[PDB]
């Protein structure tokens, strides 16, 4: 949920978004180097780019872990495309060293033509929902992923999946935001992720987006969620 | 030792490279970027899904002969055009 901002906070956020060397790097971790240019995609009315989203998804993983939440795994926003094009053999190494199935929640951010959306696969109840702040349906997407999960379980565990007990899902008509601006799709994908990784039911609305943006630039500068 | 690495573009393009296991990958990156004429700001290099930093070395990343590096385009979408 929301909070207020300290004057110091407000200025630090102000300066990151303010003018300056676009390629100046303001925060580094997860091998990502967030630059002024990147963080500027959180200015109101702007579309978030992939650096902002991948950085945030990683903070969720660190947060969850430090606060005792469910084991979280997040795929790069480049995983799904490379799986769309080259099939499983093209991303089989992207889980090198990790046992997907020992995790509880997996998050897959998806970049659609011009808007962001997200998929949550819940390995605790073989569930798979597609959350799209633009109202869209994730059919191919969800099926294309469960299959990946199938292939991963065979190549890596040498056991097959029971795709039968694996049931899709698509957010109900009344959960889709009225305003409908692609501009905010990255914020919905991040916040949906935040809540869903916590089991906290989605209570926020589009009115909280501009505040959520300022909060998120501070959270990235300090690599800590509020 | 020398090692060969392949850089796959999102357009099916592939470019081979040859470098020493202890050479910063920054050379490979500016190289590719020049040859295909792209903006660094606009692209991302990844080795098995994980970013590659300019100081990383094929040795550190534990790369091997004929290993593949992926290159993707920035994912944005819209553009805000503020007036006045």
């Amino acid at each position: 949920d929301l909070l207020e901002l300290t004057e110091d906070m407000e200025k630090e956020i102000s300066n990151a978004l303010g003018h300056g060397p676009q390629d100046e790097i303001l925060s580094s971790a997860f091998k990502l180097r967030i630059t002024r240019g990147d963080i500027q995609t959180l200015k109101n009315y702007h579309w978030l780019n992939d650096e902002v989203i991948n950085f945030y998804m990683n903070l969720l993983v660190e947060r969850n872990k430090k606060q005792g939440y469910p084991a979280l795994h997040v795929f790069s926003t480049f995983f799904y495309p490379k799986l769309k094009s080259g099939g499983y053999q093209a991303v089989k190494r992207w889980t090198k060293g990790v046992n997907l199935f020992e995790q509880e929640i997996i998050l897959v951010p998806i970049h659609r033509k011009v808007h962001w959306s997200l998929v949550v696969i819940d390995l605790r109840k073989k569930c798979l929902k597609y959350l799209d702040s633009m109202g869209q349906k994730g059919h191919r997407i969800c099926e294309i992923l469960l299959q990946y999960l199938q292939d991963e379980s065979k190549t890596k565990r040498n056991s097959d999946l029971n795709l039968l007990e694996w049931t899709h899902h698509s957010m109900k008509p009344h959960e889709i935001p009225q305003q409908l601006n692609g501009s905010d799709s990255g914020m919905f994908t991040c916040k949906y992720a935040d809540y869903i990784s916590r089991d906290k039911p989605i209570t926020f609305t589009q009115h909280q987006m501009p505040l959520f943006r300022k909060k998120m630039v501070w959270e990235i500068l300090h690599q800590q969620l509020l | 030792d020398h090692i060969n690495l392949k850089v796959a573009g999102q357009d099916g393009s592939v470019v081979q490279f040859k470098i020493k296991r202890h050479t910063p990958l920054s050379k490979l990156m500016k190289a590719y970027c020049e040859r295909q004429g792209l903006s660094m700001r606009q692209i991302r290099f990844r080795f098995d899904g994980q970013p590659i930093n300019e100081t990383d070395t094929p040795a550190q990343l534990e790369m091997e002969d004929e290993d593949t590096i992926d290159v993707f385009q920035q994912q944005t979408g819209g553009v805000y055009l503020e007036h006045h």
